[PDB]
RNA sequence: GACGGAGCCAGCGAGUCUAACCUUGGCCGAGAGGUCUUGGUAAUCUUGUGAAACUCCGUCGUGCUGGGGAUAGAGCAUUGUAAUUAUUGCUCUUCAACGAGGAAUUCCUAGUAAGCGCAAGUCAUCAGCUUGCGUUGAUUACGUCCCUGCCCUUUGUACACACC
RNA sequence: UAAUUGCGAUAACGAACGAGACCUUAACCUACUAAAUAGUGGUGCUAGCAUUUGCUGGUUAUCCACUUCUUAGAGGGACUA
RNA sequence: GAUGAUG
């Protein structure tokens, strides 16, 4: 299953609500951001969060996203 | 026109540029049987050549389906600890057996082959049904898909052991079992164990 | 005697004891908007084809 | 110096080396004619990128390849792989790129291996069995 | 066009020098043709008794033709095969020795094959001649 | 998991009371962010830079030069 | 007493049965896996 | 002069640090020299029971310890090849010098 | 399918100090093996570990038969102070049960089961065992809680050594 | 959800171990750094068949080049985008 | 809503 842990949820969440204007809805972008934003120790791990903050950008899009 | 190369590749083998044929003998564009319900799991639309493809199949629930027919009749040959693997056997046994049929009866030899499918599959079976132990039989309807992998399993299970502890060879034997279960005869092996589970069926209804 | 066909239109269920009969309903090619539910044996899905040896016997359900 | 191409395909541990150069038609493999590859029933396994896009293409070309490491069944689609590929990446660099768009249609609807290689490669062993799955045979009595 | 000895099926010129070899008649046969088996792995001797030996002559001509140098050695690991050992599995077992020997012998006294630098044997100038000559005849048999 | 190797030391002694053998082991799990050769934190630790304030400018401007 | 068992000995603990000749190493299989670590046998895979 | 200098550790990173010495160190001296050649890695794997005493499932283990070995060639003078063979001393990696 | 002649292809490994290891090549011998040399302290040589199943062309022809090779006789060799209760290898001869297996019961969801053999561990010699490795490569689900059990909630209990 | 993995609900609030992350290995890279103790091509010498500039080998004492296949060090790639 | 004793 793709669920995904607690670690890269708030992870994620803690860049969007520092970097909302820098943050864009492409992976690569944001993959690339994230190695100048934040210190993450895999490749692996990197890569979730910026996916995972991308998911969120597509919600905001659409609406307030909670919380 | 034929064409030479610094190669040269013989004349047998290069009128098949323009239409594959199974073993580079038999042809595709002429088989189609008409159980319209079993149309969407025999595969004789995509032609290929030596029965030997080598794909992957059983990563998904209904990719099977799309293999080519003969490839799924050579598969269950490779049966019986001895003859695991053996891929080359099979390929070898299915050239010489759909050369019998032609000779034996003057009709495509796949068409013939899809025949004894068609008519073998069983359309209703039984199911062991119970409470608390304490069971029966009750009768239910066959899927299509399972009709074609019935249907293959009885026609290579009686040619195997037809000619175990026989003269007969295997590619004889099978070659006799394809041929009367299309027609409908009695005498297969596959046709009696049909209405064998059939008969039972009506009586547990 | 005849045999008819039908063709599934919905896959509702597994029953059996252990989970080797789907559940069905069909819809008749002749005479369609005629509908029956019963059970199958093997693997089946939308579209399928199912030749019916009795057409009017619809089937019990286990719950 | 006259054009030229290097390419490969693999099968479990085959691999085969195809080199291709303008020539005047000439299909060898391991220093020995394409007619007489073994095991003899899977030939037309090696004469299947031939023959699907026409002999016509292979006139103005010289092929030359070599096999090592596998088995009879794995090296044989090897070959199948290096002649496809070095097909498709001499129209590459030699001739323009419809052709090799139209070259990889052909290839591809066919059957997809003659391109891409095989992804499957062998599971580890585990203690406690003869297999990667399989297991001893247990007892209680 | 030209031929060698690559441009022919294996089958087709290992019959095609055996029999060359039978008409001519100056090979050395060893004289135990009847008693020896071919490999402590096998049962019986071979079936063909009249023409076993010249067949493996053949086979070991083309052998060197491939390749550099052989030896032997390298020749009964390729000659052996599956030991029965009974109730017990199989197991690789070498193949015979003194008949290994005694066909290179023999072709080095019909001039075939020579002695080689870094060991073994290896083709000869008039080795390369002969095969050479009997593959376009096995090709122009094909009618 | 793997960081048991980088940052946890172990060892066990035995000592041989009156009564009988009685066993020790000690297990110390170093500070990470002190390591000098190595990872300088666990793989799961996530820092996020806080970035500067940014006003909104007035009106565009140039420089020369 | 040139070869077989009695030639040969864990050389830390003197037991004769269970030694490892791999390499040289001639310890016992029980007292490898406590040196394995300073003898410099991992544990990977 | 001919000289080929060979190195084997069971860790890269202090080895690399060896090697990236020798070959930085040789092009300032603006010395001829092959690159450093990365031989296979050689493995040795112990297999081994973890029940000290026979009782219980059939529990199995392996070990590993990797070797990795380099060499450079070098056509250098004697003097310098001297401090060569002297410096980059580092604890686990070993290092071996032939001549001709 | 057994036997015979041909065809002809792997990957993981190991190898010489307080010393005899891995062995190409030449020659003798039916065979095992013997002898003289040679390379390798190893991506260098043994080693493309020319492995087995496998393909092709033949002999036999449903006969406990050329399927099967147990149990026995006799001779020649190798390791070892020493093999008798045959350590093991070779050669001829002897040529039994076994015709697909009762109640029961084990393992397994794809390069997986299964067929086939190789290196390493033990080792002077001895693998029908174990740890890995590759070559050939299907059938059948893509589910359920019926049997055997597991995890969470609610509920009854006269159980606490706790349904034995 | 494979997961006390998450969304949430909430007399609880903020935390720690376990799972995940992590490491080892198997798959891809005609992109970097190199390499005969790995390879391939060309060229000196050379055997055979045909001989129009052809086909297959030998020569590791010829030398030159190159890195597709083989090796490693440093990196890229997948996050269900 | 078949059978299932004891340590």
């Amino acid at each position: 299953g793709r669920v995904r842990t607690k670690t890269v949820k708030r992870a994620s969440k803690a860049l969007i609500e520092r970097y909302y204007p820098k943050l864009t809805l492409d992976f690569q972008t944001n993959k690339r951001l994230c190695d100048e934003i934040a210190t993450i120790q895999s490749k692996r791990l990197r890569n979730k969060i910026a996916g995972y903050t991308t998911h969120l950008m597509k919600r905001i899009q659409k609406g307030p996203v909670r919380g | 026109t034929p064409v030479v190369l610094a190669t040269p590749i013989p004349e047998e083998v290069q009128q098949a540029q323009t239409e594959i044929k199974l073993f580079n003998k038999w042809s595709f564009e002429e088989v189609e049987v008409k159980d319209a319900s079993l149309v969407d799991y025999v595969q004789v639309r995509q032609p290929i050549f030596v029965a030997h493809t080598a794909g992957r199949y059983a990563n998904k629930r209904f990719r099977k389906a799309q293999c080519p027919i003969i490839e799924r009749l050579t598969n269950s040959l490779m049966m019986n600890g001895r003859n695991n693997g053996k891929k080359l056997k099979a390929v070898r046994i299915i050239k010489h057996t759909l050369d019998i049929i032609n000779v034996l009866t003057d009709q495509n030899p796949i068409q013939v082959v899809v025949d004894a499918i068609t008519n073998t599959g069983p359309r209703e079976d039984t199911t062991r049904v119970g409470g608390g132990g304490a069971a029966r039989r009750q009768a239910v309807d066959v899927s299509p898909l399972r009709r074609v992998n019935q249907a293959i399993a009885l026609l290579t299970i009686g040619a195997r052991e037809a000619a175990f502890r026989n003269i007969k060879t295997i590619a004889e034997t099978l070659a006799e079992e394809l041929i009367n279960a299309a027609k409908g005869s009695s005498t297969s092996y596959a046709i009696k164990k049909k209405d064998e589970l059939e008969r039972v069926a009506k009586s547990n209804r | 005697t005849p045999v008819t066909l039908a063709k599934v239109i919905k896959v509702l269920g597994r029953t059996g004891s252990r989970g080797g009969v789907t559940q069905v309903r069909v819809e008749f090619l002749e005479d369609t908007s005629r509908t029956i539910v019963r059970n199958v044996k093997g693997p089946v899905r939308e579209n399928d084809i199912l030749v019916l040896m009795e057409s009017e016997r619809e089937a019990r359900r286990l719950r | 110096a006259v054009p030229s191409v290097q390419t490969f395909g693999k099968k479990k541990s085959a691999t085969a080396v195809a080199h291709v150069k303008a020539g005047k038609g000439l299909i060898k493999v391991n220093g020995s004619p394409i007619t007489l590859v073994e095991p003899e029933i899977l030939r037309f396994k090696v004469y299947e990128p031939l023959l699907l896009v026409g002999l016509d293409k292979f006139s103005n070309i010289d092929i030359r390849v070599r096999v090592t490491g596998g088995g009879h069944v794995s090296q044989v689609y090897a070959i199948r792989q290096a002649i496809a590929k070095g097909l498709v990446a001499y129209h590459q660099k030699y001739v323009d790129e419809q052709s090799k768009n139209e070259l990889k249609k052909a290839f591809t609807s066919y059957d997809r291996t003659l391109l891409i290689a095989d992804s499957r490669r062998p599971e580890p062993k585990k203690f406690g069995g003869k297999g990667a799955r399989s297991r001893f045979q247990k007892s209680y009595r | 066009p030209g031929v060698s000895v690559r441009d022919v099926a294996a089958q087709d010129f290992i019959n095609a020098y055996a029999s060359f070899l039978q008409r001519q008649g100056k090979l050395e046969v060893p004289g135990y043709v009847d008693i020896v088996k071919t490999s402590s792995g096998n049962e019986m001797p071979p079936q063909d008794a009249e023409g076993w030996f010249y067949k493996r002559a053949a086979s070991v001509a083309r052998h060197i033709y491939m390749r550099k140098q052989v030896g032997v050695g390298k020749l009964n690991k390729l000659y052996g095969g599956a030991k029965s050992r009974g109730v017990r599995p199989y197991k690789h077992i070498d193949a015979s020795g003194s008949i290994n020997r005694k066909v290179l012998q023999a072709l080095e006294k019909i001039g075939i094959v020579e002695i080689s630098p870094k060991g073994g044997r290896r083709i000869s100038e008039n080795g390369q001649r002969d095969l050479d000559r009997i593959a376009a005849q096995t090709l122009e048999e094909d009618e | 998991g793997q960081p048991v190797n980088d940052f946890i030391d172990t060892a066990t002694r035995h000592v041989l009371m009156r009564q009988g053998v009685l066993g020790i082991k000690v297990k110390i799990m170093r500070d990470p962010a002190k390591s000098r050769t190595g990872p300088k934190a666990l793989p799961d630790a996530v820092t996020i830079i806080e970035p500067k304030e940014e006003e909104p400018i007035l009106a565009p401007s140039v420089k020369d030069y | 007493r040139r070869y077989g068992k009695g030639s040969r000995q864990c050389r830390v603990c003197s037991s004769h049965t269970g030694l490892i000749r791999k390499y040289g190493l001639n310890i016992c299989r029980q007292c490898f896996r406590e040196k394995a670590n300073d003898i410099g046998f991992n544990k990977f895979r | 002069i001919k000289i080929r200098i060979t190195l084997t550790s069971t860790k890269v990173k202090q080895l690399e640090n060896v090697s990236s010495n020798i070959v930085k160190n040789a092009e300032q001296h603006n010395l001829v020299k092959k690159g450093p050649v990365r031989l296979p890695t050689k493995v040795l794997k112990i297999s081994t029971r973890k029940t000290p005493n026979g009782e219980g499932s059939k529990t199995w283990e392996t070990y590993e310890m990797r070797i990795h070995k380099r060499y450079i060639d070098l056509e250098a003078p004697v003097q310098i090849v001297k401090r060569i063979t002297q410096i980059t001393i580092e604890p686990g990696v070993d290092v071996e010098v032939v001549v001709a």
